[PDB]
């Protein structure tokens, strides 16, 4: 894993 | 469906009296397809060469700000980014350059970017792409839309323009921002320094290959370990393997290396990470949704801020239909 700070949001319409 | 305005907007009404560009008169002017004076035009292609011009080849500024991949001229997926990534008013944006071909609207992603910029010279960064040249804007259908929408003048402008756009940036003297990545020629901060970039980009060389730099078509699962080696995917420059960069960035101490160029699926890829950090040693972003109309691959955007790396994603937006060669 990433050692320093992350993260990720989500889209904006799931296609599969 | 809505009609473009014939009203073009003038100086006056762009600038105001403190001579600062009004984006949200702008913004929605362009989003009801509305064009502007080709003196206007000018004045902010101008205006943007200008500040650029005073840049360095290899920017090196410490402070939070969002990566944007590829744009390809869609406007129309530009305005949805910012939504997505925020208000450039107060959010600092990054562009890895290609702002530029294969969209119809080039030229409103280049005043765009060019307007945000002197307005947020010191929040906007915009970098060059191997798009970002004559020869192929000239074979591009770029030419052709400034010839149909404008003249051969502003066409010119934005050339000579570009040729004053930064080849590379480091974000916290630790990420290495560039539109294709590492050169074999060039093994130092240095390297670059000692380049030209007021001038069109070469067929080969090192301005060149940082251009149209590209991962090995095995970036992970390698026999042979080759460093470097020939591009005879893009027809051009060279190929980085993962043993390659992570050279490059011990000798310059670097964290990892953010570009795009590469168009993704999911709007980013991170490729094998370092065996001593649990980081990525390279990262492509790309932030041109539905590729070629065709692909319906998603967009997104890196945003480092306060040692955090968040990746927002978006999909495609709604743009009308043009033919190719605008037959």
């Amino acid at each position: 894993g990433p050692h320093p700070v992350i993260v990720i949001t989500g889209p904006h319409e799931e296609l599969e | 469906v809505p009609f473009p305005p014939s009203h073009r907007l003038t100086a006056k009404e762009v600038f105001d009296n403190d001579g600062k560009p009004r984006v949200d008169i702008l913004k929605a002017h362009l989003m009801k397809e509305g064009r502007l004076e080709e003196s206007v035009a000018l004045r902010i292609i101008t205006e943007g060469a200008s500040i650029l011009r005073q840049e360095k080849n290899l920017l090196d500024i410490d402070a939070p700000v969002t990566v944007c991949g590829d744009i390809h001229g869609q406007f129309f997926d530009l305005m949805k980014l910012f939504e997505v990534g925020g208000s450039p008013a107060n959010t600092r944006y990054l562009f890895l350059g290609d702002y530029v071909d294969r969209g119809y609207f080039s030229i409103e992603c280049v005043l765009y970017l060019w307007a945000l910029k002197i307005l947020y010279p010191k929040t906007l960064f915009l970098l060059r792409g191997n798009h970002e040249c004559r020869h192929l804007t000239e074979y591009f259908t770029f030419k052709q839309e400034c010839k149909i929408k404008y003249s051969e003048r502003v066409y010119d402008a934005c050339m000579d323009a570009f040729d004053c756009l930064p080849l590379a940036a480091l974000m916290n003297q630790q990420f290495l921002c560039v539109h294709g990545g590492l050169s074999p020629e060039i093994n130092t901060l240095d390297d670059i320094r000692k380049l030209d970039r007021f001038k069109e980009p070469p067929a080969y060389g090192p301005m060149c290959d940082i251009l149209w730099s590209d991962p090995l078509e095995d970036f992970g699962n390698e026999k042979t370990q080759e460093h470097f080696t020939h591009n005879t995917v893009r027809g051009c420059s060279y190929f980085y393997s993962y043993p390659a960069v992570c050279e490059f960035l011990q000798h310059n101490n670097l964290l990892s290396i953010l570009r795009a160029h590469e168009a993704q699926d999911a709007g980013y890829r991170m490729y094998r990470k370092s065996q001593t950090t649990g980081f990525p040693s390279l990262i492509t972003i790309f932030s041109a949704p539905n590729y070629l109309d065709v692909y319906n691959n998603k967009a997104a955007v890196l945003k480092y801020e306060n040692n955090v790396m968040n990746i927002r994603q978006f999909n495609c937006s709604p743009h009308p239909y043009w033919l190719p060669n605008f037959m």
